């Protein structure tokens, strides 16, 4: 269970799209995953048997980022009409819209705690929202370009934001800024509790990012400085996100390949051509041995982890 | 919320064509240029 | 009775988008429904 990576070729490829896909994520509990899209549908797939289940129409314009409960029962999905609307995987029907944004939002995440739902615009604001009645309760300053995505930490009180700023931003519900970039910082990792060791021994809470200066890097919070540099991308860099068992880490760019890292030596191993087009996200099952990444060609692929 | 995706596509048709009628512009702009160059060493040759 | 009427369309259109965060409670309010949540939301008025 520490040994899995991705390997040719796909195992499924569902093709039973019209538009771009933008973000892809794994359920927490259900054999199923979901994608979003350009063309306002999110739709949930099979990924053991490759089988397309259902769509959720009701958006008005391109679905940006998507995110799941951590009871996986409730689904919060953003897009470029400055809404956020709320799912759930009950029914599978709408359950509130919360409006306030001033231009399109780019990213969403449902709180650890299970109550709060973050948001990133291009307004460069950062919104809290109530899950009970869609009512916001704070907002968060401090950038002055388009934000792209913003993570929470694992218990509620951490909030990294990434934006065009060249910054990094962290805000207790700012404890740290971080300006040493080159370029836009575009997607954020956080580390989980299971890579401290492995990073101490290669070297909490951690926090790693890419961004379209080619290169990724990864800084400390309790600190703000960064740890490794992590460079040798083609391209843009669109999606990263830390292995289960916080010892590989996995990332994604514009150069149609997959580069599985580790922090222990900073180099590729091995890079997986994916998609005939750029890639725009992936994601990692906690548990069972599955990669799939969602990209830009209008294809989604799960590949098997051996 | 069908209609409004509807026409927030529809829209999206008129900016594409707007800017390529105006990169067609370019394009003629440029030629003509070229067409003058070409006129005019032509007629110097002929005067040569 | 009428309170069966109010937790059944409650209980009903629990599912459907009632929410409104601006709503504004009117200074009559006519409440056909006694022991209403004072200050109501848009969704108790809906259902009163």
């Amino acid at each position: 269970p520490k040994e899995w990576i991705p390997r040719p070729p796909e195992k499924y490829a569902l093709s039973g799209h019209r538009s771009p896909v933008t973000r892809v994520i794994f359920h927490p509990v259900f054999s199923v995953m979901v994608s979003a899209s350009e063309d306002a549908t999110i739709k949930v797939w099979d990924y053991e048997t490759g089988d397309f289940e259902r769509t959720l129409k009701g958006h008005t314009d391109s679905v940006q980022d998507i995110s799941f409960d951590h009871s996986g029962k409730l689904l919060a999905s953003c897009s470029a009409d400055m809404t956020i609307k709320l799912w759930d995987f009950q029914g599978f029907e709408c359950i509130r819209t919360m409006h306030g944004h001033d231009h399109n939002v780019s990213s969403v995440a449902i709180m650890p705690n299970g109550d709060h739902i973050v948001s990133a615009s291009r307004d460069k604001t950062i919104k809290m929202w109530e899950v009970q009645t869609g009512y916001c309760v704070k907002t968060f300053t401090g950038h002055r370009e388009w934000v792209r995505m913003v993570r929470p930490n694992q218990d509620g009180t951490l909030i990294a934001s990434c934006s065009n700023d060249q910054t990094v931003r962290v805000w207790v519900v700012c404890k740290a800024e971080l300006r040493e970039h080159e370029h836009v910082v575009e997607c954020i990792s956080w580390a989980p509790e299971s890579s401290y060791s492995s990073i101490s021994e290669a070297t909490g809470p951690f926090l790693l990012s890419g961004s379209r200066d080619k290169t990724i890097k990864m800084w400390d919070v309790s600190t703000g400085m960064c740890l490794m540099t992590l460079v040798g991308h083609d391209n843009w860099v669109r999606g990263v996100l830390f292995h289960s068992g916080g010892k590989f880490i996995l990332s994604c760019a514009d150069d149609k390949t997959l580069r599985v890292w580790d922090y222990k030596n900073k180099r590729c191993m091995k890079t997986l051509n994916a998609h005939e087009h750029f890639v725009t996200s992936l994601d990692f099952h906690k548990t069972a041995p599955y990669v799939v990444t969602g990209s830009v060609d209008q294809t989604v692929k799960v590949w098997e982890c051996r | 919320e069908e209609q409004q995706m509807h026409l927030n596509v529809g829209l999206r048709k008129i900016k594409e064509t707007v800017d390529q009628v105006e990169e067609l512009r370019r394009d003629l702009r440029i030629k003509s240029q070229e067409l003058e160059v070409k006129n005019a060493a032509a007629n110097d040759k002929l005067k040569k | 009775s009428t309170e069966a009427l109010y937790q059944v369309g409650k209980e009903f259109t629990s599912k459907m988008d009632l929410e409104k965060p601006n709503y504004i409670v009117p200074d009559y309010m006519p409440v056909v429904y006694d022991k209403l949540p004072q200050p109501p939301s848009h969704r108790e008025a809906i259902v009163n």
